[PDB]
């Protein structure tokens, strides 16, 4: 849990590299075909 | 790419985005 929160997927394929969680969530939105600005404009709505 | 204003995003910062076409406008 600590790795997948502070490092995303990087720790599973090498050294753990820190990255902020709201920014990590933007990466994962890109994986399903959604642009980054969608998350940043609804961060308070998504988090709730 | 551009999307929206500078108010709904938390953590946005000042900076400059360089325009390649502007230097070509002079000539
Ligand atoms: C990015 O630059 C803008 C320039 O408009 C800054 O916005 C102004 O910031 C000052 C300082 O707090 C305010 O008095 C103004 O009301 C703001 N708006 C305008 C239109 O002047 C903004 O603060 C800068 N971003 C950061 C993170 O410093």
């Amino acid at each position: 849990l600590a790795g997948t929160i502070t490092s995303g997927w990087t720790f599973g394929a090498g050294p753990a590299l820190q990255i902020p969680f709201p920014m990590q969530m933007a990466y994962r939105f890109n994986g399903i075909g959604v642009t980054q600005n969608v998350l940043y404009e609804n961060q308070k709505l998504i988090a709730n | 790419f551009v999307s929206g204003n500078c108010d709904v995003v938390i953590g946005i910062v000042n900076n400059t985005v360089y325009d390649p076409l502007q230097p070509e406008l002079d000539s």
